RNA sequence: AAGCUCGUAUCAGUUUUAUGAGGUAAAGCGAAUGAUUAGAGGUUCCGGGGUCGAAAUGACCUUGACCUAUUCUCAAACUUUAAAUAUGUAAGAAGUCCUUGUUACUUAAUUGAACGUGGACAUUUGAAUGAAGAGCUUUUAGUGGGCCAUUUUUGGUAAGC
RNA sequence: GAGAACAGAAAUCUCCAGUAGAACAAAAGGGUAAAAGCCCCCUUGAUUUUGAUUUUCAGUGUGAAUACAAACCAUGAAAGU
RNA sequence: GGUUGCGGCCAUAUCUACCAGAAAGCACCGUUUCCCGUCCGAUCAACUGUAGUUAAGCUGGUAAGAGCCUGACCGAGUAGUGUAGUGGGUGACCAUACGCGAAACUCAGGUGCUGCAAUCU
């Protein structure tokens, strides 16, 4: 028959990322999650307590409880033609405070510093950020650099 | 006489029909799952705030 | 090296590490993280840990938080301090270890601002009691004992340490059945052993039965006290003293530091090897390719 | 020219392996008791392999483990078994050393056939002042290579002391 | 009774080794892989001949033995059995299945047709990438001809395509015939068995002039 | 189908930027596990034998193993490494920051937690592209045998299986 | 691996090496080294109350599991569990 | 700069073999009356800091060292792969077009950095 229990097909997923195995680091511990937080799910596989379903591994989301070892976190799961709103109690092992928002934080501090900055100088500002564009012109000289020809090899097997 | 088993044909096209709807996210969100010792201290807290601000209006 | 020594390279390239303070044999790291680890719901609140070790000839007491970057001392008291208040020997004793946690308790209550309140137990009775909180007024401030490697046993000197911290008035969760004079065939400690121990009793018996049995061991041990002139039945007035020193001056007054810092450095480093360069290593080899001329 | 690398008994270890584990095992332990002078102990068997009626757990082995002033003078009493003549194979190549005798009852008190005779294992384990290191608790780590016990500085040692010898390698 | 090869020359199924989840696969037909003078010095055999497949394809055991026995004989007897080190460079590590459907007409009265037709373990194929060697056989460079001709045979047995490619490596080396020739007058090449060992840069240098003595 | 609430408007089978997750393709096997070819150097203690050796293993040879450095070839239920495609989150006014009120929670402690009162910050209000708009609700039909093509892919010799 | 009477290739003792090549009831996978393994000491948190949550999923049930709350306890020096 | 206590990251820190280490610290080390634990004061407990030593631990250095870490127009734009054609080929498979893009290999460099407190020729 088949199996679908709750760990199946985690055989790599729950893995202890080689010569990584053994006791968590303090620091994992001593992060502080508050309420509104932003976090990645990554379940230790040496903490079989609170840990998540495999479905939530790579999951990020919202932290809307805070509990003595564990907080809860608030996933949009897709569930037939629209989301359902999930609510994971994970111990703090699993989880890490998620980087997808500081890129965001520090461009609205430097977004501020620079609206200041134009408000005290003149009138400017360019505050979106923008897609590479196109390269200018520019003028590439020879000079040590002559160009050097080059041909298309014939066959040959050197094995 | 057999027959098909499963497919998830076709299903992606359906969902997609009316389409895959982000869930509508509110300001104040629910305290479902919040600690209920929070959640206490929450209510009395919040019970003080209105007090205060009830008197505060002079 | 030997058919056992000098591991195979792929033993060599899996092997995982433990962390350094494991590797060094210095850190449980099962009881730190239970010893540290605060609950979510307080998200700042520092655990703070009355961290007891044993050196040879000195006492440690520190109380420690943790950080990400690393733990930071509160406050620190050592038994080498203990000459300030009037003890100058037996610097690892029971009474030693009880005179440092007396000595860190005071120093941090009075770091704290906590000195005037929770005076703790100034008249000391060898009796088994916690801090308690005072009414209408700030908790004590809560400490918890980390002995570290050290083994737990009835009448551990580490044990001692932490009645002298929670008798100066921190508030050191504990259970009695680990000082000495628990009886461990009934449920009650002998607080009068207790006290004894707390002013050195067990040395000063020791001392008077050294003295009325033979002499040369207690002129090889105990040889400072005779040239001190310290009998055994001084010790507990000693003791005595120098709770009431701690109590009175638990201020932490440091060393003069002679040889400024950069002076011991600047000495430190004549005894010291450099790592040769890259163009050294390569001549050091072309060296030992030249040394054969033909063979050796 | 060497301050503290004494070389000196660590320990000794006398074995008495029985078949069984009945009046004899009771026998070997008491036999072994009475000459080092503190209480054995008895050790269990791990398998059940044929012919000796060993099961996991049967307490089939007693041993005693002795230091110090007892050790030596242990030592010497089976060195005067051996008539103070030990094999080069009997060395070990970390530095300790051992031999075995039979009809433990030449030494001491006589057969007493209510105890009946028994032969021994002995197992002197050699180190140096330091070796404290490798056993302790906190900070635990190796000796090293200078100070390590060798088979060949364990033989010299032998024979240094106890005007013993050695036989052919 | 063995299924035509046509059946299993392509590569169809994932590999399907023997382990713990096969455990009653037949013996490979092949199992010398080495022969001719095996025991030969790199120096003695210099020219390396190559029978290098053209396809993605399976090669069974079978036809794997008959080629390496085509072949040696060949050699063998034209150029004498110690002119050569012929060596099979391909492991029929691939279980074919067999789902049997035998004898006795009126056979769906005690057969289940597709149900259930999982097959037992029929033979053993060697599963060959284009371009990937074959049969390799060092020589002396005057026996060219004759390898050439040996590999040429032992072609027929094979299906696809192969082709005869002579090798610019030193024998059964990685390396060019001028560079091996460098490093064999630097000094820096021992004879260890059959094959040779290499003086590296690398590594204490005790070691390096124990063995090696280019010093 | 009926609409309803709005439309200064919201979102998206898309890209970008930032940040995660993955263990497949590939690759690897002088890296772990398991397979696997050969020779070489040591255990003749090798499992012992052949052969002498008066007899030993005493000297050789040996086949088998073990150890050492090499060597050929492999893995759906092996693996250090590890893509492409696909995939979670974010890219603001429900934002960033500042002052200080509530609590029975929490702290040694106005310590903090959460929620508030007050205050500053609209041209690009903070990537691109688009947006017969967005959001919401009720109620019902039919359907619940499918099949085909490219690509991935399982069983099978294969099949218009 | 090197040693120790009977004792040999396997019994017990000793040291050295030993990243787990062992063990953890059972299938397999994951996890685990001052432990989750082995041994010892104390125990009944295998308890009470009624909710929330995750998987299967219709976001029904059932099973299993997660994190709390309000009690009463066990253990430990304690943090804790 | 050395050292100790507590640490963070957890090999650039590990491993192998040698050499060196002033001051302090640490350490080995001395002792068994008391508390305590052992077959064994070896471990654990306690006492002395006194009798001794840097031998070991520890720390640093050395090694065309093993491993590990970093980087590379090194291999390699290779393998693989998203997309495309009424492309080639009997087929197996392959080439091309618009993109993405490894691993092994080779070479070069490196071999702990660092927080808090105390202490030191
Ligand atoms: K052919
Ligand atoms: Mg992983
Ligand atoms: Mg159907
Ligand atoms: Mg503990
Ligand atoms: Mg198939
Ligand atoms: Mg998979
Ligand atoms: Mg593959
Ligand atoms: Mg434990
Ligand atoms: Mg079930
Ligand atoms: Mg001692
Ligand atoms: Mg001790
Ligand atoms: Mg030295
Ligand atoms: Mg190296
Ligand atoms: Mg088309």
């Amino acid at each position: 028959g088949k199996s679908h229990g709750y760990r199946s097909r985690t055989r790599y997923m729950f893995q202890r990322d080689f010569r990584k195995h053994g006791a968590v680091h303090l620091s994992t511990y001593l992060k502080v999650y508050k309420v509104g937080d932003i976090v990645d799910i990554k379940a230790n596989g040496s903490i079989q307590k609170g840990m998540p379903h495999k479905f939530y591994q790579g999951k990020t989301g919202v932290v809307y409880n805070v509990t003595k070892s564990s907080v809860g976190v608030i996933i949009n799961k897709m569930v037939g033609n629209r989301y359902l709103e999930k609510r994971l109690n994970l111990r703090v092992e699993h989880i890490k405070h998620s980087k997808c928002r500081q890129e965001f934080l520090e461009r609205v501090k430097a977004n501020a510093a620079k609206r200041a900055e134009a408000k005290a100088q003149g009138v400017a500002v360019q505050l979106k950020r923008q897609p590479a564009q196109p390269r200018e012109s520019r003028i590439v000289s020879t000079e040590g650099n002559v160009p050097q020809t080059l041909a298309p090899v014939p066959y040959e097997t050197f094995i | 006489a057999k027959s098909k088993n499963h497919t998830a044909h076709n299903q992606t096209r359906k969902a997609h029909r009316n389409g895959i709807k982000k869930p509508k996210t509110y300001k104040y969100p629910s305290l479902k799952g919040v600690d209920p010792k929070f959640r206490r201290n929450h209510k009395h807290a919040l019970h003080g705030t209105a007090k205060a601000l009830a008197a505060a209006k002079k | 090296a030997f058919q056992k020594d000098a591991k195979s390279s792929a033993y060599s390239s899996r092997f995982q590490t433990p962390f350094r303070r494991r590797r060094e044999g210095k850190t449980d790291y099962y009881q730190r993280k239970r010893l540290v680890t605060q609950h979510k719901a307080k998200y700042n609140t520092p655990k703070y840990r009355l961290v007891v070790r044993f050196t040879n000839k000195d006492i440690i007491c520190q109380i420690i938080s943790s950080t990400i970057t690393g733990d930071v001392v509160l406050a620190a008291a050592y038994s080498h301090e203990l000459p300030r208040y009037g003890i100058t020997h037996g610097l690892t004793n029971w009474a030693a270890a009880y005179a440092t946690g007396l000595l860190i308790a005071r120093r941090t209550l009075q770091k704290l601002g906590l000195d005037e309140t929770y005076k703790g137990v100034e008249e000391v009775e060898g009796e088994y009691e916690l801090t308690e909180a005072v009414e209408d007024g700030p908790r004590p401030f809560k400490v918890f004992l980390d002995i570290g490697l050290q083994r737990t046993t009835t009448g551990a000197r580490v044990f001692g340490a932490l009645k002298g911290a929670s008798d100066g008035g921190l508030y050191v969760p504990h259970s009695e059945n680990r000082f000495p004079g628990w009886d461990f065939e009934t449920e009650e400690i002998d607080p009068e052993l207790l006290r004894s121990y707390i002013f050195g009793g067990h040395v000063s018996q020791y001392m008077e039965e050294l003295a009325d049995d033979d002499e040369e061991r207690f002129s090889e041990l105990f040889k400072g006290y005779l040239a001190d002139d310290i009998d055994a039945d001084s010790l507990e007035d000693i003791y005595t003293s120098a709770h009431e020193a701690i109590r009175a001056d638990p201020a932490f007054k440091p060393t003069e530091k002679k040889f400024t810092k950069e002076q011991y450095a600047a000495e430190s480093k004549k005894y010291r090897q450099t790592k040769l360069s890259k163009e050294e290593r390569a001549a050091r080899v072309a060296a030992k390719i030249a040394a054969l001329a033909g063979q050796q | 020219q060497n301050p503290m690398r004494d070389l000196k008994i660590e320990k000794l270890v006398l074995n008495i392996s029985v078949g069984e584990s009945g009046d004899r095992l009771t026998r070997a332990s008491k036999v072994l008791e009475q000459l080092s002078g503190q209480t054995p102990v008895q050790s269990k068997a791990r398998y059940t392999v044929r012919t000796f009626g060993i099961r996991r757990n049967e307490k089939i082995a007693v041993h005693v483990t002795v230091r110090g002033p007892k050790a030596e003078e242990i030592l010497e009493r089976g060195l005067k078994v051996k008539e103070y003549q030990l094999r080069d194979r009997n060395f070990s190549a970390t530095g300790n050393f051992g031999f075995g005798i039979d009809e433990h009852i030449d030494l001491g008190i006589k057969y007493d056939p209510s105890i009946g005779i028994f032969g021994m294992d002995f197992y002197v384990v050699m180190n140096r002042p330091g070796a404290r290191v490798t056993r302790r608790k906190r900070c635990k780590g190796t000796v090293g290579n200078s100070h390590k016990t060798t088979k060949e500085d364990t033989v010299s040692w032998f024979k240094q002391k106890y005007d013993a010898d050695v036989l052919d390698k | 009774a063995r299924r035509p090869a046509r059946c299993y020359r392509y590569q169809k199924n994932k590999p399907y080794p023997k382990s713990r989840y096969n455990r009653a696969v037949p013996d490979s037909k092949i199992r010398i892989y080495d022969l001719g003078k095996k025991k030969a010095t790199v120096d003695e055999f210099p020219l390396c001949v190559h029978l290098v497949s053209n396809e993605l394809e399976q090669l069974s055991s079978e036809a794997l033995e008959a080629a390496r026995i085509c072949a040696n004989k060949y050699m063998t007897t034209v150029s004498g059995r110690d002119a050569f080190h012929l060596r099979v460079r391909v492991h029929p590590f691939h279980v074919l299945r067999i789902n049997k459907m035998l004898s006795c007409a009126g056979a769906d009265r005690l057969q289940q047709g597709m149900r259930g037709a999982w097959g037992k373990p029929h033979g053993l194929a060697a599963r060959v990438d284009i371009g990937q060697i074959i049969f390799s056989v060092r020589t002396k460079d005057s026996n060219k001809d004759v390898v050439v001709e040996g590999l040429r045979r032992a072609r027929y047995k094979f299906p696809g395509q192969q082709k005869i490619i002579l090798s610019k490596k030193w024998g059964f080396t990685n390396l060019d015939r001028p560079e091996y020739l460098k490093k064999r007058e630097a000094g820096e090449v021992k004879d260890d068995g059959a094959f040779v060992k290499f003086l590296s840069k690398k590594g204490s240098l005790e070691n390096n002039i124990r063995e090696f003595p280019e010093y």
